[PDB]
């Protein structure tokens, strides 16, 4: 179990795309699952690693961000999630959540956000990251054509798109339908 | 509660304990004598309605292989106090493996009765009880009272009209007397103020056998 | 006398009685044991699917006893399987009601409530629980404000062979005579199959009529 | 614990009476900056003139003046610092004054043993800019513009009522506290008879040196 | 894990959800309980079947009945949601349940068919088949889906009636119907 | 002498609960009415976001209102997490009665003297629920709590509010409040919000 | 039970009573001598049949000494615990803060009463620091302070007058105002890094006799 | 419930705790006792509560330390028990016999806790400690029935403590006593305190703490010796 | 995961390579190891990546609670000591790191291992590459060192470490804690 | 004083005797007779164990707590030992826990006399809220308890009990009014006689 996540934000878009399928071992069970659950018009979170954990973790994230939204009556910052989620991963670390989560909330400055995680908490603002099973396949290539671009969005959509065509025919845990969730100032753009 | 119901009077007297001594003043008379064959303890109990039983709840309850108790005061309180006294004795036997010295069981039980004169939400034990025992070469006759103060005695009395009963015990008796002969002073001091009796000697603790009480 | 642990010299604890007075104020509930079923009426709680409850006395406290009774029915269903009998349920909830009377700190309950249950073996059972924790079976019960005042008309009824079907109207009728009256009625009898349930709205409207 | 027949609790209203034997404190809010101010509350001359303190930091952005029972204040103050750093540890943003005050209000009447007598004046310049939350010992926080807390404070309240200004300038708002503290005090105010602390929109909270206070 | 039944299927019919399952509760190679009915009927319609250690089914049958019985006197999606909470909580202590259950319930024109893995993995899927059909029944379910993207009352019905022939043939055919809660 | 929470009056009921009712009266008024489209809190500035579709209006002492409210938020998340749906309002109000219950039944523990109006949007059509200082709560077509509510109630026997929609409700909610206006609206179209 | 519930006055009962309890204590004079600290106490009530928390911090409590040691023990556990957590020793201020927090705690508590002491916590940092701590939990720095019976009159005696000379102040306050006692007085200068050090009575005669000359 | 509680930890408006004052007065009901230090040993005379014929206070805290218990008997036993425990726990881990001054501070911490909190009655029993701690030699301490302790060269406690201790103020010369002078003064003051001119053997019992040949030993006097001191008293009269 | 530190008469320099890895895959080369606690004293990160962040967040928190309450700076001795205590409790839990406290006090450099090895030297290199970093370090190190010569020394010693250690790649990240306090003296590349 | 179990200046617990007066005001009048071969009880009949029964007499609510405690202990006996608890042992243990009410001032005496009957030959134990228990030969407890005791002292077993209640309450009964329980030598099974 696993599966691939990818995210890039330069200019306003935080393109969080991921494959739908989950495999318990090899027995692809539903081909319709999203990994990139939306949380807020801006927050979108990919989660790869272990679905059973991903579910539980995202419900805990949603509950906690709503608690914040009551406690401060101020929207949950993307930067607050980057510092918050790492502590959530540490809270259950001696028995750990086997989950690699990419955060995509829209900033206060109207820019993209990507925050790489590992199972024990390593938040990283970065221009791109792919996590999951095919991440080793995608990082050098995706880094090469993205990392003097003004973050061109149309070519960037094609650049996000094509690498999952390539990962899907190469790694056996990326495939089926691709779901993309751009995060722009107009909102989440599924 | 958590707050003790024992507090000093303006000159430093434990009022509730003094009232517990008043509860000792009630209850049927008890008597006990250290003779030199063995101690005897005896107490008035009464038919009262003529529908009672006499072997149901003896005031004379053996505690340990050669200790016994006789109480004056409230009967209900005795039933539980005896239980803890037996607890201390059996607990002592599994740790130390000899039936506990008379003086020690009296001391430990005295500490139990002291705890409630300092412990929250509880009144002091009304019961005062003779605790008569014989170890080694000596018959032991003890008096524990409501404050947890205890004294060894050569002869002593409790309950109603102990005040005269002790007086008879110091003039009608002294020194030593063969055990039934020191029971003579029991049966005749008790007379000043049905009856249960129990004796100690060195023959395992014993209830003076009913045909021979007569 | 004012604290629950203390006894007044004469022979009672007056606190328990002051707590009893609370249900002597609130308006009449009236359940009626019947040839089948107990039609609760109160001018209702699904204690269990099996068991209905009709509270009287201050409502705030009454709900907590309802919830405890729901808990009690569930623990019995889990540990034993089989749906709880009312003769045991009354005694359990009544025991919990009784505990308060015994200690100074918690106050006695204000409520008194008639739980009832139709079941196959027992048939209809209509037990009322006092805030003292004195529960008895009944043939009829009526507690509240019009306490003996309702009792004279349930005495006028002779359910022993009245059907539940007359009684669904009669409870509301007794309510109208002792009594504007908001009406509530319940049916628990074998037509309802022991499903605690409110009277069907047309019959309930007819009953007020 | 006993709600009086007239509604409101007893110990709280007695705690409110405890504030009256507490230091006067103006809680100026200029829209530029924050200017918490408090009478030194010194009475004894060999009691130190620079070791007595009335106003404490909580974060680098929130100051906290106190009044009423001075000893009691420090428990709620220390716990406020623990709360703010806990917020920093979990979310990396600093805890805004509305929630810093709220967290302290939550602890205010938790006696199931006795209520605190303290009035507090958090002042913290947070992204909204200046904010000044008064905190009653009734477990009630309220946003303010100018509230002066303590004993001669009722006269400081009404004085503030004429002079309160739309907007306000930082230095001018400071001068308001410097003048009003002479009125509320019995003695003629001296820089060793006040401990002022101010937070300009850009700066981190500063205890004000005395020389500046004479002017 | 102790004695275990397997072979639970589920799949929707438009306005209904067939769920068939054989009735074996084998323990080892021996088929010790060739009588267990694994299809609990939860609510006037919705229902769970279970394929995994049967003790866990008994526990969750009585516990899910607790949640429903409570709430009734106070939806399939909700039952699956909680069921994921239950399967997950037992995994967290590493004292799982070995049960793997399909929850088919017609809710408001929608045939929810959750699947809750023992180790708490969870998703809805239209044509679910739990173990031994999670490699065998599953292509037979899909092959119909590869061709026609939806299944009718009659399609999923016959699909399961044949697929179960593809354990022993003693299976009960529970069928949620617009009403809900049938068993054959 | 019934100055303890446990004690019952020879005359009648526990006096602390009755004194908790008067604790409500020093807090400012708040009015709750509703239509099938939107629930309407109006509060004479007190409205709080309990949930994404539920909001309370405090009256009385603020302290108990926050204590009950801090609980309300956690309880709303309980149903939203465990079962994956919005908490139905009526159940949460039933939890308020349960949490307010403990002081009345016990010693050394004072009652939650806040009176609350829990307006919420609901799947049975929006509901508002006053919760009194005793556990007891009331389903009601319309209600008012806080200072001088009796004038506000008097207006409502003649009142139309289940028909006319949210703009006109609020226009009349302000008229009721006259008998400094925070407004709390939730409906099928929109999440609870503090106008 | 809450003990220190607020009065209808706004005062706290137990706390104000504790303020009058330290007034019965003896006249624990202190002053923060510019060179070094000096502190002292008086009225030992010699029948003739008859503190330091660190090598920096020291204490000169007034009040009822029965409580005062009990406060200082916990204060000493706090000093050593701090030396193990921060590498350096505890500062006088941190001690004063803890003792003040500790005393505060018992007012807001079940069943407890404020510690009746008002400690003159004193100590080098190498600059002298001379705190008062009072039962309320208020702690104030001072440069002179004296708490005790008749100590208030001594503070005023200091106010109008404020190694040999700081000792002259500490003596003078007592040998002019309080009863003349060549043994009752027990002043102890603390040198900069030498631990608080008492003198023999004959060494105190540097001013105990020179005041007789003055 | 707590409406009954009389507090018994309260702080009074006169500024002196109630139970502490009452504890002081309980001891006046307690019978006479006195301990007298010397430069070689420490005496402890005590008077057996009544002479009563048919009945057939000092205890062994250690073999190098011992206590006299004055105020009451039932409480005293618990005090002695706790003293033996503290001393033998200290001997357990530090592996040296407890220094006596410490043992007193420990029990007085336990006593003080009863006044300070918990709403429980305090132990009303003044104690003496005779002992010979390693670091100071012979020493005697008195424990007020609230925490205090005072190293005393001679002291009395019990009935007429005031007259007896005041009698020793001038009648105990400082730093001159051979143990012989300790016996003489002991017998004097205990003689003067009772209305009985001289005292009987069923009245005094004297635990002398003597450094016995490099192993300190406590010994209650053997009654034949008790009567030589009393027989000397009859001629001291 | 190399993090050299050394102190000399004009500062304490703390250089760190930016590579982080899981397996033989390299997730990023962007991390700045020298996690901040204080304007004038700073952390390090060696050993597992998450551990150092978390522990030094707790450290930064506790140093902040201390600086507010005590109303003075926390010292390098005290900072390392609270840190050493806090990491000890999790000894045997595998929370392994090689954090270092650095900062001007004179200068204070205290290496602080995860098993509680709070040792005060002057010259350290911590991590996988440390054995490489050490050998270069000693050869130029003298207390008689200019701020520039020391900059070069920190850069050479990191450069020679990353050259051999497979799990250490990324750019050198000097921080110089001089008298006043730290500055990001260089973040400069290794691929020069 | 007379409110918290403590001793009066006469060495007398007030609350205990108040509990006896509460037993008398329970209004019931139980009698039991110990025949040689049978152990009649008459009055609230209970079956504490299949071989043991008892009749509580006093406060109605109070009876049930000690009934359940009696069943708890009786069952726990067999659980640790494995034979019927003797009637003496059961009465002893219930008396020992009724003393706890008396020793503790927190909680109050439960006013119910407990007339146990059962064969260990036949036993007729009494228990008081005092914590005092004793075997009688022909007990009675209740309202006209003293008036019955005379008639018992003057003294086919069933007749003794029934004529005792008839003569002493001075009323001719209906069979429903007199509940009667017998434990015959051959019938150690507690059984209501069913005149």
């Amino acid at each position: 179990n696993g599966g691939t996540i990818l995210a890039i934000a330069g200019e306003d878009f935080a393109i969080v795309a991921s494959d739908t399928r989950l495999s318990e071992g090899f027995s692809i069970h539903t081909r319709d699952s999203p990994k990139c659950y939306k949380l807020t018009d801006k927050t979108v979170i990919g989660c790869s690693g272990f679905h059973g954990d991903c579910l539980t973790l995202t419900k805990i994230i949603e509950a906690r961000l709503k608690m914040y939204k009551h406690s401060n009556n101020k929207a949950m910052t993307t930067g607050a999630i980057a510092a918050m989620l790492s502590t959530i991963l540490y809270s259950r670390r001696f028995f750990p959540y086997y989950v690699y989560n990419i955060i995509g909330g829209l900033d206060e400055e109207g820019k993209g956000a990507v925050y790489s995680f590992d199972p024990v908490g390593s938040y990283q603002r970065d221009s791109f990251k792919a996590g999951g099973s095919a991440s080793a396949m995608l990082q050098p290539l995706l880094d090469n054509q993205v990392g003097h671009v003004p973050l061109s969005l149309d070519r960037a959509m094609r650049l996000v798109k094509d690498v999952f065509i390539s990962a899907a025919e190469r790694d056996v845990y990326t495939g089926d339908a691709l779901r993309i969730c751009i995060v722009t100032k107009e909102g989440i753009r599924e | 509660y958590s707050f003790s119901l024992t507090t000093f009077s303006p000159s430093g007297k434990l009022v509730q304990i003094e009232y517990a001594l008043a509860a000792v003043a009630g209850g049927a008379p008890s008597v006990g004598i250290k003779a030199a064959n063995g101690v005897v303890l005896a107490t008035e109990k009464k038919q009262k309605s003529i529908l009672y039983d006499e072997r149901s709840v003896h005031k004379v309850e053996p505690i340990t292989k050669h200790i016994g108790l006789v109480y004056s005061g409230m009967g209900p309180d005795y039933r539980v106090l005896v239980h803890r006294a037996r607890k201390l004795a059996q607990q002592y036997y599994l740790v130390y493996q000899e039936p506990i010295p008379t003086a020690q069981l009296v001391q430990r039980v005295a500490s139990v009765m002291q705890e409630y004169t300092q412990s929250g939400g509880v009144r002091p034990f009304g019961v005062s009880l003779l605790i008569c025992g014989w170890n080694e070469g000596r018959p032991y006759l003890f008096q524990s009272d409501p404050s947890g103060a205890y004294f060894a005695w050569k002869a002593t009395a409790m309950g109603k009209n102990y005040v005269n009963g002790k007086t008879f015990l110091e003039k009608r008796y002294n020194e030593d007397l063969e055990l039934e002969d020191a029971i003579h002073t029991a049966i005749l001091t008790l007379k000043e103020s049905n009856i249960e009796v129990g004796i100690c000697n060195e023959a395992g603790f014993r209830r003076l056998t009913p045909t021979e009480v007569k | 006398d004012l604290s629950a642990s203390t006894f007044s010299p004469d022979g009672r604890v007056f606190q328990v009685e002051y707590a009893m007075k609370a249900v002597e104020n609130s308006s009449t509930a009236i359940g009626i044991r019947c040839k089948d079923g107990v039609v609760f009426g109160v001018e209702l709680f699904n204690v269990d699917r099996h068991v209905g409850m009709a509270v009287a006395g201050l409502l705030a406290d009454a709900r907590s006893l309802a919830d405890i009774a729901r808990e009690e029915a569930s623990n019995f269903r889990s540990n034993f399987g089989y749906n709880i009998p009312l003769k045991h349920l009354a005694d359990r909830v009544a025991m919990y009601v009784h505990a308060y009377t015994l200690y100074s700190a918690v106050r006695p309950f204000g409520c008194s409530f008639m739980l009832g249950s139709y079941s196959v073996n027992d048939g209809a059972q209509l037990y009322m629980i006092d805030p003292s924790g004195v529960s008895y079976g009944y043939w009829g019960c009526a507690i509240g404000k019009a306490r003996q005042a309702a009792k004279t008309e349930i005495e006028k009824l002779q359910m022993k062979e009245m059907t539940c079907r007359d009684i669904v109207k009669e409870v509301a009728k007794i309510i109208y005579i002792v009594h504007a009256f908001e009406l509530e009625l319940s049916w628990v009898g074998e037509l309802t199959n022991g499903r605690h349930e409110i009277v069907p709205k047309d019959i309930r409207e007819e009953a007020e009529k | 614990n006993t709600f009086s027949p007239e509604g409101r609790l007893f110990q709280v209203e007695y705690a409110i009476e405890a504030i009256k034997l507490g230091s006067t404190a103006i809680g100026i809010q200029t829209s530029e900056g924050v200017c918490l101010a408090v009478e030194k509350r010194i009475t004894s001359p060999l009691m130190e003139p620079s070791s007595i303190e009335k106003i404490v930091e909580i974060d680098a952005h929130i100051g906290c003046a106190m009044s009423g029972l001075i000893a009691d204040a420090k428990t709620l103050i220390d716990k406020a610092r623990v709360e703010t750093q806990n917020h920093w540890f979990t979310y990396n943003e600093t805890m805004t004054v509305e929630s810093v005050t709220q967290a302290v209000s939550n602890l205010a009447l938790q006696f199931g043993s006795r209520p605190f007598g303290v009035a507090l004046l958090f002042g913290g310049v947070d992204e909204k800019g200046p904010q000044l939350f008064h905190m009653d010992p009734s477990g009630t926080f309220v946003q303010c513009d100018a509230r002066a807390i303590g004993s001669a404070s009722e006269g400081a309240q009404s004085s503030l009522q004429e002079v309160y200004h739309k907007s306000m300038t930082l230095k001018e708002a400071i001068k308001s506290s410097l003048i009003i503290l002479k009125q509320v005090m019995e003695e003629k105010l001296n820089a060793t008879n006040i401990e002022l602390a101010t937070v300009q929109p850009g700066q981190n909270f500063h205890m004000f040196t005395k020389e500046e206070l004479e002017e | 894990p102790m004695v275990t039944g397997t072979s639970v299927l589920g799949v929707k019919f438009e306005g209904g959800v067939v769920i068939a399952a054989d009735m074996l509760g084998s323990y080892g190679s021996l088929a010790r309980f060739r009588n267990i009915s694994r299809i609990m009927r939860v609510n006037n319609s919705t229902m769970l079947g279970a394929s995994g250690d049967y003790a866990d089914f008994q526990y969750l049958k009585q516990v899910l009945g607790q949640m429903v019985i409570d709430e009734e006197l106070l939806s399939p999606r909700a039952i699956h949601s909680w069921l994921t909470r239950a399967m997950y909580s037992r995994r967290s202590k590493m004292n799982p349940l070995w049960n793997t259950m399909v929850i088919g319930g017609y809710a408001d024109g929608e045939s929810f068919l959750g699947y809750v893995d023992m180790l708490g993995v969870a998703y809805e899927a239209p044509s679910l088949a739990t173990g031994y059909g999670a490699y065998l029944a599953q292509p037979l379910l899909r092959e119909v889906l590869e061709k026609q993207p939806v299944l009718s009352q009659t399609e999923a019905r016959d699909l399961v009636e044949r697929c179960m022939r593809v354990s022993y043939n003693r299976f009960q055919i529970a069928t949620v119907t617009e009403k809900g809660v049938e068993i054959e | 002498y019934d100055n303890d929470v446990t004690v019952w009056s020879p005359q009648g009921r526990i006096h602390q609960i009755e004194y908790a009712m008067e604790a409500v009266k020093q807090g400012s008024a708040t009015v709750g009415l509703k239509s099938k489209t939107h629930a309407v809190l109006v509060a004479l500035k007190k409205i709080l976001h309990v949930d994404n579709h539920i909001g309370i209006s405090i009256a009385g002492l603020t302290a108990d209102a926050r204590l009950l409210c801090n609980f309300m938020r956690q309880e709303c998340l309980d149903s939203r997490f465990v079962f994956d749906r919005p908490l139905p309002v009526s159940r949460l109000v039933s939890l308020i009665g349960s949490k307010t219950q403990i002081p009345t039944q016990r010693y050394g523990r004072r009652p939650y003297g806040v009176g609350l109006l829990i307006a919420g949007y609901d799947d049975m059509g929006p509901h508002i629920f006053q919760t009194c200082p005793s556990a007891n709560y009331f389903d009601c077509r319309a209600m008012s709590i806080g200072a001088r509510s009796q004038s506000a109630r008097t207006y409502l026997e003649r009142h139309e509010f289940m028909e006319c929609n949210l703009n006109e409700l609020v226009k009349h909610g302000l008229r009721a409040l006259r008998e400094n206006v925070s407004i709390g609206i939730v409906g099928k179209d929109l999440e609870f919000t503090i106008y | 039970r809450a003990i220190t519930v607020f009065s209808p006055d706004g005062h706290l009962f137990q706390v104000e009573y504790a303020q009058e309890a330290v007034k019965k204590g003896s006249t624990a004079v202190g002053v923060r001598g510019r060179d070094i600290v000096v502190l002292g106490v008086e009225k030992k009530s010699v029948a003739k049949l008859q503190c330091a928390l660190d090598d920096n911090v020291c204490m000169a409590f007034a009040g009822l000494t029965a409580d005062a040691r009990i406060v200082i023990n916990r204060a000493r556990v706090e000093c050593q615990s701090h030396r193990l957590t921060v590498e350096d020793p505890v500062t006088v201020e941190y001690i004063t803060r803890y003792i003040a927090s500790l005393k505060q705690r018992y007012t807001q508590s079940n069943g407890r009463r404020p510690f009746g002491i008002s400690a003159l916590i004193v100590g080098f940092d190498g600059t002298p620091r001379l705190y008062q701590t009072d039962p309320s939990g208020t702690y104030h720095a001072w440069k002179a302070n004296a708490i005790g019976r008749g100590a208030k009159s001594v503070r005023e005696f200091l106010e109008k007058n404020y190694d040999d000379l700081t000792i002259k102040l500490v003596i003078k306050a007592l040998l002019e105002v309080v009863q003349s006692g060549g043994k009752n007085i027990e002043l102890a200068v603390m040198r900069r890094d030498q631990s608080l050090k008492i003198l023999n009575p004959e060494e105190i005669e540097k001013y105990v006799a020179e005041i007789e000359k003055e | 419930s707590r409406r009954y509680d009389s507090r018994t930890t309260i702080f009074s408006p006169e500024g002196r705790l109630y139970q502490v004052e009452y504890a002081m007065e309980a001891i006046g009901h307690a019978g006479t006792c006195l301990g007298i230090l010397a430069n070689d040993g420490v005496l402890l005379a005590a008077e057996r509560r009544n002479i009563h014929k048919l009945l057939d206070k000092i205890y062994k805290l250690n073999e190098d330390m011992a206590c006299s218990v004055a105020g009451i008997t039932s409480d005293a036993n618990v005090l002695t028990n706790e003293l033996r425990l503290i001393a033998q726990r200290y001997l357990l881990q530090y592996q040296e016999p407890i220094p006596c001054e410490q043992l007193v501070t420990a029990l007085c911490d336990i006593k003080q806790a009863y006044t300070q909190f918990g709403g429980k009655r305090p132990f009303g029993v003044s104690l003496l400690y005779i002992g010979w701690d390693k670091h100071y030699g012979f020493q005697l301490y008195q424990s007020d029935p609230s925490g205090n302790y005072g190293g005393w060269k001679a002291t009395c406690i019990g009935n007429n403590s005031a007259a007896a201790v005041s009698m020793l103020k001038q009648d105990y010369k400082e730093g001159e006593m051979t143990l012989k002078s300790a016996l003489a003064l002991a017998i004097k003051v205990l003689n003067k305190t009772m209305d009985v001119s001289k005292l009987s053997a069923e009245k005094v019992e004297i635990a002398t703490l003597t450094r016995e040949n490099g192993k300190t030993v406590i010994r209650v006097l053997k009654q034949k010796e008790v009567e030589q001191l009393i027989k000397k008293h009859e001629e001291e009269e | 995961t190399t993090t050299l530190a050394f102190k000399f008469r004009h500062g304490v320099i703390v250089a760190a390579d930016s590579r982080a890895t899981a397996g033989a895959y390299i997730a990023s080369q962007t991390v700045k190891k020298v996690i901040e606690i204080n304007p004038y004293l700073l952390g390090t990160m060696a050993g597992g990546a998450a551990d150092c962040s978390f522990w030094e967040r707790l450290l930064a928190r506790q140093c902040r609670i201390y600086e507010l309450r005590n109303k003075e700076r926390i010292s390098v001795a005290a900072a390392s000591k609270l840190l050493a205590n806090m990491v000890y409790q999790y000894k045997g839990m595998g929370l392994s790191m090689g954090t270092m406290i650095c900062g001007w006090d004179g200068p204070g450099l205290y290496y602080v291992d995860s098993e509680g090895n709070r040792i005060s030297g002057a010259t350290f290199s911590v991590g996988s590459g440390s054995v490489y970093a050490y050998g270069v370090m000693d050869r130029g190190y003298s207390y008689d060192l200019e701020v520039e010569q020391a900059y070069d020394l920190a850069r050479r010693a990191i450069y020679q470490a990353t050259y051999r250690d497979a799990y250490s790649g990324g750019a050198v990240n000097l921080y110089h804690v001089r008298e006043d306090g730290w500055i990001r003296v260089s973040s400069d590349n290794v691929a020069d | 004083d007379r409110h918290i179990t403590i001793f009066s200046p006469e060495g007398r617990l007030y609350q205990v005797e108040y509990a006896f007066k509460a037993i008398n005001q329970g209004g019931l009048t139980s009698v039991a007779v110990r025949g040689k071969d049978c152990a009649v009880i008459v009055t609230h009949l209970f079956k504490i164990t299949e071989n043991i029964g008892c009749v509580m007499t006093g406060m109605t609510a109070d009876s049930r707590s000690q009934v359940q405690r009696a069943r708890y202990e009786a069952a726990n006996w067999k659980y640790k030992y494995g034979y019927e608890i003797p009637v003496d042992m059961l009465c002893k243990r219930i008396a020992d826990i009724s003393q706890v009410y008396t020793q503790n001032a927190e909680m109050r005496p439960l006013g119910c006399c407990m007339i146990l009957i059962g064969i260990d030959g036949p036993q007729v134990y009494k228990c008081d809220p005092a914590g005092y228990y004793c075997g009688f030969k022909a007990t009675a407890a209740g309202v006209k308890q003293t008036e019955s005791t005379s008639f018992l002292e003057k003294k086919q077993t069933v007749e003794t009990a029934i004529t005792c209640l008839s003569t002493v309450l001075s009323i001719d009964f209906k069979p429903s009014e007199i509940e009667v329980g017998v434990v015959t030598v051959e019938n150690p099974k507690f059984r209501i006689l069913t005149i």
